[PDB]
Formats: structure tokens, sequence, C-alpha cells
RNA sequence: UAAUUGCGAUAACGAACGAGACCUUAACCUACUAAAUAGUGGUGCUAGCAUUUGCUGGUUAUCCACUUCUUAGAGGGACUAUCGGUUUCAAGCCGAUGGAAGUUUGAGGCAAUAACAGGUCUGUGAUGCCCUUAGACGUUCUGGGCCGCACGCGCGCUACACUGACGGAGCCAGCGAGUCUAACCUUGGCCGAGAGGUCUUGGUAAUCUUGUGAAACUCCGUCGUGCUGGGGAUAGAGCAUUGUAAUUAUUGCUCUUCAACGAGGAAUUCCUAGUAAGCGCAAGUCAUCAGCUUGCGUUGAUUACGUCCCUGCCCUUUGUACACACC
RNA sequence: GAUGAUG
């Protein structure tokens, strides 16, 4: 069978499934070009896995991604951390050890989003106020 | 705060006087033996008292402690 | 190669897109379209009184082929905006059912688009050829 | 009719169930036992039963006008 | 994409319906100023009257603004949909009108002279000067006057 | 006029009636081995490098 | 024949004792099978003031109810259906058996 | 931003960053005042200032100058911010962040 | 009566203020606190 | 300014090429002419060449004198 | 120390409630047991574009396999473990690497003794007393009112515009709900500018409504510092829905009218991170009507990491002519 | 070591 992996990212409530297996260098992201990307300023976000490491690493690989859920800020967090946990995947399985830690140093010494998650999650609104911790205004007379 | 409270003191001073021998100064293993030596009702309170059984092997090690 | 619609930016090829209909000039235009508005969230007509039609069903005409099937209710939820309401704040409100139904009634007769079981539209066979020739002429004028 | 049925069971450790012991009170109170006698009368069953704490308050127009709230209590209970 | 220069013909005002309109406002928003136009009815009828809504208000020759005043006079006439109008089904004719100018204010002093000799609740409300649709007046509109 | 740098080498204790002052010690830059006592306006660490507008005052204190 | 055993209740601990008393019944028996699908978890709410009469501070107050369906497919003759709808009646549980 | 420093290297041919970097190290005011008296009666006093409290102040008389400028204004935000920048680098008097640097330290000495 | 206020009441107090109508209890908020644990709603949260 | 006569046409030509920086405002307070006006001329003096694009952006113009 | 939390001291010794423990909920598991009412891949049939073994799709009556993403059941995990500082050097405090997570990991539920002449006899077939008991204060029926407006106040929603208004395109959530003594959530086709009408259909529900294609948002254009295309209050005219019945317009649609408001005096309220603030959706209420409340998500800063000046809380010492207790 | 009456 063509050699294959599979990983995720996540930020918020957006999912971005990644699989890759051994190609020719195709980047996808919800069938589009990852050039297609929108919202058009955050596009260097989704670039961010490429260029730290460089484009070769990826002439040899497929990578189709598909994400769900969250917002239009958070999808794109979720995107290149899919595409980076799935190249670091792809070198555990199918490549040598040295190569894997490399890579891994390359994306923890610029940004650790890239490949662990975000620990922040929201807090439950309280009775009482507006939001978590605002409360309604108070009178005395 | 990190101050441990008097059930978790107590418990694990009655530990030490009656299991020196097979108690280490290594965390997990204290884990296991609190569950072969003791009955504790949780997950939560069994890591306090064997954290702190760990402390006090480590006392013990430069020197005899008072109580 | 090749190319699918898939390949090129929304805004790119809806505008290329209603240039073609509008002047091949075989699309129906309803007639009233330079008195409605198209939605009731609205508060003026559209502003290019001349091709915004062919600009409506340059965008229907992507989204079936996106998707499987739709209806007039997913197309008034589409393009469907924010009340205003005044002093009292906004609201979702639905679109205009007469103008997004007439559209898929047109782009059948010009081919593009039939019927399909569990109801709602389908892109047909033909739209297909139409969508992704076009396609290729709009990446070709990348110059 | 006919599908559904009624059945009787004796309580298991009747010193030792709230509802019980409660109507007791009750039925004491009505027919004119004092107060301080009947309440001590449950929290001394129930404590020989084997209950590890009882307790028993009794508030309203005890003696006078004014109302008011005693405690009876055997053994510890907690509360949190 | 382009620039042309323009003769000094303009003229910066001009009456219609008695009622001085702005020249240097555009046409579909200039014609707003007569009482009775607002903002889609003028962008309706510059569209039935053929008239280059890109251009400025005095950039319209003499025989376009008397193609607009007739059709907005008259609007049924031009096929103007029914209930666009501002009156429909008249109490008192049951022809569908819209009014302009003075015509505006003179109807509705008339409308409420109708009800006050009827002697309806609206018009007993409008003789005291008090909020007709219903509003509680507790606590609002007091400093009106 | 001119200005004068020095550096924080120690932090003594917030000072002020509502808290917002630091008392530091400082150390010249140039001509080191003097050091004076001032006060600072915002969050301050030893290492910090500040910039005396004049240099012979030393600041009072609640004590 | 194909039966769909759908169980309910408001209390794990029960549902779980007649619900593996099911697939044990059956795998002693070497019937096929889908073994249990938990579906999810659907939480009731009722959110009301403490206060009976409508003074003092504002405070609100919320409940809970939970409910934890479940359902196996079995392919067995009907000389066991007979008996497998006749097991396993546990307060709590409520069970129902669709047939093809 | 984007806008603004593309501006900001057109106006100058300086790289935009080194403007803002230069802006800001000359707008934190090195001199401050704080409230100090007993039972009511209150009068300013002389302190200095951290080196992290001159740049969060910095930025804040930046943008500060350059909204209030854009308010009610034709020239659109991008450029209020992008000759507030050119300005205070080039330490200017017409810039609102110098303005305010010279009279807080001008208030700050005369309580010395 | 076929709807409205009046056509509905609580089913242990017959009071028509404060009724809770959702999954079809039908009792009043006064009356759903003190049944709570024997209807089955616990408080958790 | 709306309506633009020779006497503010050739002004445009003559004086725009030697400005540093010039955008929708620039036109609108240097030469007095409406933002709407400022717009045409920008697309206008573009396609001439006498203007270079930094950036095209819908709600900002960039633009600086050509070389 | 968050803590009457502990180290200890010691005419006290040993105990009990409170705090902590505890329970719920959120964050991790390529580890266990499974799962078309969740998903993924392969193969059959198959459309479109290139064609060398390609790219994107469709097919619920075609099948097979699997469990990273999705649901749970049962478990694992964090204890400040390990390391370097610092204190009679004991409780601890400061920092660092690793880790999903190191402010009690975040958020809650529960929560002591003693009181208040706090709120409720308008929730209760819970009650003492007094009143009333048939030209009733009982029960019900028709018609009004709780909305009445010279003014003063407390919660609020629209705004005072270019960080914008308007018009076309782009296009993404989670918590929930839904038909018995019965009409509920509603897809889809057709009709109408809109509201809405009409014929069918799915769902008693991880199956359908529902990817709830939500709003802010982004892109391209119209407008151009002008009470102005900001704002839509106040009024006129018609068209519809729910209901026996809307007039003192229930609400919704359409055109006309187009006022106060140019950032707000003394005063004063909330808030330390996925928090404030911005934007909307489901639920409660409901035949009809959110500018309310309970939750939910989406975009996401600035400024402390302190103090006892103001307002108050806890412990000790001290004075008192206070005990209704500084009013 | 500003001012601070009263029920």
């Amino acid at each position: 069978a063509v050699p294959s992996v599979q990983t995720f990212g996540k930020k918020k409530s957006a999912t971005a499934v990644a699989h890759v297996k051994a190609g020719k260098g195709l980047i996808k992201v919800n069938g589009s070009p990852i050039t297609l990307v929108e919202p058009e300023i955050l596009r260097f976000k989704v670039y961010e896995p490429l260029l730290l490491v460089g484009l070769d690493k990826f002439s040899n690989i497929d990578i189709r991604v598909r994400v769900t859920g969250g917002g239009h800020v958070s999808q794109v967090y979720a995107i290149r951390q899919a595409i980076a946990k799935g190249l670091v995947a792809y070198h555990q399985k199918y490549v040598d050890e040295q190569s894997k830690n490399e890579l891994k140093k390359a994306f923890t010494s610029y940004d650790r989003t890239l490949l662990i998650a975000d620990s922040r999650r929201p807090e439950p609104k309280k009775f009482g106020g507006k939001g978590a911790r605002s409360r309604f205004q108070k009178s005395y007379r | 705060g990190r101050v441990r409270t008097k059930t978790v003191k107590r418990a694990s001073k009655a530990l030490i006087e009656r299991y020196y021998p097979k108690l280490t100064l290594d965390f997990q293993t204290n884990k296991r033996l609190c569950d072969e030596i003791a009955t504790i009702q949780s997950k939560r309170l069994r890591n306090k008292i064997a954290g702190y059984t760990t402390h006090l092997m480590k006392r013990i090690q430069k020197g005899p402690v008072r109580g | 190669p090749g190319v699918s619609v898939r390949d090129v930016a929304a805004q790119d090829f809806i505008n290329a897109y209603a240039s073609f209909l509008q002047r091949q000039g075989k699309l129906e235009v309803p007639g009233y379209v330079d008195i409605v508005k198209t939605s009731s969230g609205n508060e003026m007509p559209p502003q290019d009184a001349e091709g915004w039609f062919y600009k409506r069903a340059a965008s229907v005409a992507r989204h079936i082929y996106m998707r499987k099937q739709v209806g007039v209710g997913k197309l008034n939820k589409l393009y469907g905006g924010a009340k205003s309401r005044g002093v009292r704040p906004y609201k979702h409100i639905d679109a205009s059912g007469s103008i997004n139904r007439k559209v898929l009634q047109a782009l059948e007769k010009i081919g593009i688009v039939e019927i399909s079981p569990k109801g709602g539209r389908r892109i047909s066979e033909n739209g297909q050829r139409d969508l992704d020739r076009i396609a290729a002429q709009t990446l070709e004028e990348d110059e | 009719p006919g599908t559904i049925v009624l059945y009787a069971e004796r309580v298991q450790d009747r010193g030792l169930s709230a509802v019980a012991q409660a109507e007791s009170m009750k039925f004491k109170l009505l027919n004119g036992l004092a107060i301080r006698r009947a309440a001590y009368g449950v929290v001394r069953y129930v404590m020989e039963s084997g209950a590890k704490g009882c307790e028993v308050v009794v508030s309203g127009k005890l003696r006078a006008a004014r109302a008011k709230a005693m405690k009876f209590a055997d053994g510890f209970l907690i509360h949190s | 994409s382009l620039v042309v220069q323009e003769q000094g013909s303009f003229q910066h005002i001009l009456r219609l319906l008695n009622t001085n309109v702005d020249g240097n406002i555009k046409i579909v928003y200039a014609l707003t100023t007569i009482k009775g136009v607002g903002r889609r009815y003028s962008n309706l009828v510059c569209k039935k009257a053929d008239v280059d809504l890109h251009k400025r208000a005095g950039e319209l020759t003499q025989e376009e603004l008397e193609r607009i005043v007739q059709i907005m006079q008259n609007p049924t006439h031009y096929k103007i949909p029914a209930w666009f109008l501002n009156r429909q089904n008249d109490i008192t004719d049951g022809k569908d009108y819209h009014t302009l100018a003075n015509n505006v204010e003179s109807k509705l002093r008339d409308d409420l002279e109708r009800l006050k000799k009827i002697r309806a609740h609206r018009g007993i409300r409008h003789f005291w000067g008090l909020r007709v649709r219903g509003q509680h007046t507790k606590t609002t509109g007091r400093r009106r006057a | 006029t001119p200005v004068t740098l020095a550096k924080v080498i120690k932090v003594l204790g917030r000072t002020g009636s509502r808290g917002g002052v630091t008392q530091v010690r400082v150390e010249f830059l140039e001509d080191t081995s003097r050091t004076i006592v001032r006060n600072v306006k915002g969050p301050v660490r030893e290492n910090d490098i500040l910039v005396l507008m004049e240099s012979e005052r030393e600041a009072r204190r609640l004590r | 024949i194909k039966i769909r055993i759908t169980l309910t209740s408001t209390k794990v601990k029960q549902l779980e004792n007649v619900s593996s008393n099911i697939v044990k019944n059956a795998e002693q028996h070497n019937l096929v099978k889908k073994g249990p699908v938990r579906l999810p978890t659907k939480v009731l709410k009722i959110s009301t003031r403490k206060t009976p009469n409508g003074e003092g501070s504002k405070t609100w107050e919320t409940y809970e109810m939970r409910i934890h369906k479940r359902y196996i497919d079995l392919e067995a003759p009907v000389q066991i259906v007979k008996r497998i709808t006749q097991i396993t009646i546990e307060p709590g549980v409520d069970v129902e058996v669709v047939v093809a | 931003i984007k806008h603004t420093l593309d501006i900001i290297n057109v106006l100058t041919d300086q790289n935009p960053i080194q403007v803002v970097v230069d802006a800001i190290t000359n707008t934190g005011p090195r001199e401050d005042t704080t409230r100090v008296g007993g039972g009511g009666a209150a009068r300013r006093q002389a302190v200095d200032v951290s080196p992290l409290r001159r740049v969060n102040q910095a930025i804040a008389l930046l943008t500060i100058g350059a909204r209030e400028a854009a308010f009610r204004n034709i020239k659109t935000i991008a450029e209020t911010l992008a000759e507030e920048l050119i300005n205070a680098a080039k330490g200017s008097s017409t810039s609102y962040a110098i303005k305010k640097k010279d009279e807080l330290e001008r208030v700050a000495k005369s309580n010395r | 009566r076929r709807y409205g206020k009046g056509s509905r009441q609580c089913r242990v107090c017959s009071s028509h203020t404060g009724l809770i109508r959702k999954y079809g209890l039908n009792i009043c908020r006064q009356c759903f606190r003190e049944k709570a644990n024997d209807i089955g709603f616990n408080k958790f949260r | 300014a709306v309506i633009l006569d020779q006497e503010k046409y050739d002004r445009i030509l003559k004086e725009v090429p030697t400005y540093r920086y010039v955008s929708v405002s620039v036109l609108v307070d240097r030469l007095k002419i409406g933002g709407s006006l400022a717009r045409i001329a920008l697309r206008h003096l573009e396609k001439e060449g006498i203007i270079k694009p930094i950036s095209k952006h819908s709600k900002q113009a960039i633009y600086t004198r050509a070389t």
C-alpha cells in the first residue's frame, strides 16, 4: 500500500484532518490549492510550515486537509498545525530519527502552536452579568 | 498555596513508621506501594499522600527528622 | 494538468462568468430587475442596475458545482443579511424568494442546471463543461 | 385492569429512615406529649439502633407568641 | 475610466415643482429635496426616464428635467408599480395618487381635519397634541415643545 | 541639558500612598562606585538602565 | 431473525449490568451482533430563580437529568428471541425491541 | 499597519520599521510625577520612569494622537499614523507625541 | 379556553402563574423545586 | 469643486508628477476636488503612466511619482 | 498559607462542625471495548478537465476493511514529581527543563454556630386569630383598567460616521428544541417586490429540520467632511399573519414624512485573560410581540502581578459614661 | 498632626 500517515490540529472549535502519502508535492486545503486560502491577509500563516523548513522537504509528498468548525481565523491556525504535524508524523514512520528531531527543532524554535495545541478554552457565563466576569451595573438611589 | 493538610501529613507519617524499608526515593514506586499498603478513596488524595512521603525520605537521608 | 472550478478564486471566477453570460445574451432576464431589491434587509436596490442579475447567476452556477443539491431555501439563507430595524438591534432576515427562484428556473433553460431526486437542483453534465471551459480561460489570463 | 399490582413490604431498619421517625414525632405531638420528651425520644431510638448521628429541630410557637427554634442532637453529623 | 471637460453652461440650482434643488449633488439623491420624493422614488424615476445616474444634478439638459417632472407627477402612466405610490385607494375618490411638493403637507392637514370632524379617537388625540400610536407617555416625550 | 544613566542593582520595596512607586538603588554606568537611592514610576527589575534627568537628588521614603 | 435492542435509563451502572448481560448471554450462544453502540448522552435543564416570592438578590439555579441510550443488533432464531425479551428486567432501565 | 509602513518608505526612503523604533525611543517620557499627600490635601512629586513603561506610554501617545486626527478628517487612518510616526522620529514639535512628552517633563521639573 | 394563560394550570396547586412547560412537566416553579429530587432533576453544577 | 474645467484640469497634469506621495486624500487637499473625482483622476493618471502604484487596496490607494 | 492551612510554642490533653477532601464540567491519550443513527480509506457504477499510472466530484440498498478526526463505557495522567536558589532552615516561597496541562490546573455545586421582629398569609387542600357568609369580599359573564401625563428618578437599545454608511460577491460555530387526549420543528416544487399563500415530504430524533451556509467579518465598487448616502424618532397612506375580537396602530411588509443627537456638568458603575469589549443564535416567556433573563459560541487588546489614601472585611492589644449597642 | 454638626 502507498506509504501514508494521519495527523490533526486544533484551536477553539477548529479541527483540520491532514492526510499524507508519498507523492509529487501536491498540497491542497478543502479541495482547493493552498494558495487560495482566505481570509487573504492571514495567508502567510498557512505558508509558514513550508517556508520554515524548506520547500524541498515537500517535493515527494501529497497533503490533503479538510477543516470544519470554528471561525475564519481559528481555522487557519488549525490548517498550519495539521501540516506541521503531518510532516513530522511522516518522518516518524518512513524516515530516520535524526531528521524528525531536526524538523521539530525548526518549528519549536519559531512558534510552539505549529505542533502543540493552545490550552486556552472559554469560561462559562455566570448569572448576574453579561459575561464570564462582567456584572450588571449597580444602583443605590 | 501548596500547604498540605493534616489528613496528608499524618497519613504519610504513619506510612514511614511502618514501611520504611519498602519505600524508596521515587514517586512512581511510592505511588504503587500506597495502593498495596493503605486504602485511599481517590486518585487525587493518593498522589498527594505518596508525594509527601517521597519528600520525607529525602529529609531522612540527610539526617533524622523530629516527629 | 487540467482545471476545475475550485482552482480559481471565487471573485475572479464570478466576474469572468458574469461578463460571459452578458455577452452571449442567451440568459433570460425577468424584466423587473430594475425595480426590486435583492433582500428585505436591504434599503436600496442594487447599484449595478445593468449587470447585477448576470452576476447573481454567476454565483449560483458555481454554488451548485461545489455542493450536491440546493434549493430556494438554501439560497435565501445564503444571500440573507442583517436587518437594521433602527432603534432595535439587528437580526438575520432571509433574502428574496422570487429572485432566487427565477434564477433557478432560468438556468435550466440555458442548460446549466437540472432538477435532481431528493429535491433541489443539481449541476448537469452540460453545466460542468460550461464552467470548466471558462475556468481555463481565467487562469490563462494571469498576465 | 389486572396489569398493575400493589405489594407491601416491611422496611429494613425502621430506626434509620427520616420519614419514619418524622411521622412518629407528628403523631406524638398531636397526642399531647411535651416537646422535649418527644424530641429526645426520637434521638434515643435512632442512636441505639446504630445511627452515627441524629438531629431534630422543632420550630414554631412552642411556649408563647414569639416563635423560636430548638435543637436536639447526639453523635456527629456532616454538612458539606 | 476617463475624465472629460465640461462647458460652463452648468446651472448650480434649478426649480422643480417650485422647490430649488441643489446642483452639486448627484441626481439620484439631489431630487430628494422635493417633498414626497424619497431615495427610492428618485432611484426608480431616473431609470424609468433614461437618465445617466452618474451625472450630477446640474448636468441635466432642460429637456431631461421636463421628462423627470412629467414621469414623476403621473407615475402610473409610465408603469410605476401601484405599490410604490404614497397614497392608494383614496378615501374620497378611489384613485391612486403620489403626492408631491406642497400637496404633501396640505393633504396631511386634510386628513387630520377629516378625523377631527368625524370626532374619532385619532382626531381627538391630535387636537390635544399627544402621541397617537399608543405609546406610553409617562416617561417619554416631555420637552417636545 | 545632558542626561546621565545608571543601572538598578536592587529593589528596596514599594513606596507611595497607593503603592505606585518603587524604591531602587542605581549604579552609574560611568564613574561607577557611586550609587544613589531613588524612585521609579512603573515596573522595574534588576539590570534595568534608567535615564536620570538630574543626578544629585536622593529620594525620601516612608521609613 | 434481525433485531435491534434499544436500551435507556437515567443511571449508567444499572444500564451497564443489563447491557453487559445481553452480550455475554448472546456470545455463549455464538450469535452474530453489533457491539453496544453508545449514543451521546442527552442532558435536560431547568433554570429557575431560587426565591419563591420575588425579593432579594437575583440568584438562579440549574438542574439536570441525563439519558444514556444504547442499541444492540442481533441475528438469531425465534426460539431464542422469546427468552431474550424476557430476561434482564432491572428497575430504572427501559428496553424496547424492533424486529426486522 | 501594512498601509502605514508602505507609506513611510515612500515618504522617506528609510526602512519603515526603523522609523517606528526611532519614534518610540524619542517619545518615552523620562520623568513623571505622582500624587502625594495626607488627609486630603494633594501635591505632585517628581519621580523617574522605568524602561518598560517608556515603551508602554510611548505607543499610547502615538496611537492616541493618530486616532484623534483621523476623526472627522478626510485623511484616512493609515495616513495620520504615517505622518505622526515620521514627525516623532524627526523630533519635531509638530508631532502630538513629542508635544506631550515635553509637557509632562516640564511639569515634572517644576515639582522637584 | 383554546389557548392563553388560563388554558393551563399547575398540575399540583392549580396556580396560573410561573408554570414551567418545558418537557411537558406542567408544574409551577415553586412546586418544581420541592419535587425535583423525586422527579429525577438533581443539582450538579 | 466637482466639474473640472480646462483651468482645473491642466493644473492636475502639471503639478501631480512632482509629488512624493499621491493618494485619494492628497489630491483632495493639495488641489480642491472632491474625493469622488479624486478617484477617477487616480485611475486616469495611472493609465497614462504619470504615477506608479505601490499597492492597490479598495479603501486605500497608494501611488508615487513615475520613474 | 487562599484558609483556626500547617511549623512550632505551650495548664492543658484528647475530640466535633466549618476549610480541604468530595461531586459536576473543560483541557490530553495514534493506549483498551465498540460503533453506518459517526466518520475514513479500497473496490464496483460514474460526470467533468488532461490524457503516462492525474485533479475535483456523484452513487444509501452495491460491498469490504478500519477507528487519527466523532460518540461513550471502563481506565491512565499532575504529585508542584525533578533540578538550582532562599528561611531557626520546619512549614514553605522564588525560578527552570520536561509536559496536554504547574495562579488550589480553569469554572462551579455543596457549605458551620448565632441572628434579622429582612421578603411571601397574591404558589400551595400549609395554618392560629379577626372579618365575611345571598341586594356575598363566594363562582362566573359582558365592557373597561393596570398603557392614562405639568414633571423627577433606576436597569437599558439605537446613535453622534471614513477604524465609516450603502451595493454586489467571499463564506465559517456551539449550547439546545421539535406532533395525545395533538397539531410541533419544517426540507422541496410552484405563486408574489415583500410579507406571506399553496401541493407534497422527513422527523416522536447522532437518522429530518440542521454544515441551523448566524452577525461582526473579509474582497471589489458608490459616497467624500457637508445634520451629509451618519441617525431614524415623530407622523400619512396601503398590503398581510396570529386570535372569538387588535381601535388606545400586538407584530410583519411597502412608499412618503426625516425631529433630537457635532463624544456629554457635577457625579458614578463593571472588569485582571480566550478575560474586558464587539456580533449574533437556542432556550424561558409564546396563538401573537424583545429593547428582558439563562446559556452558547465567534473576533479578541491596552494596563497591575501592587497598596492601605478612600470604601469595607478578619485577628490581637487598648479606652469607653455605649447594651435600643456611634443612626 | 487640613475640614468632618446632627437623629
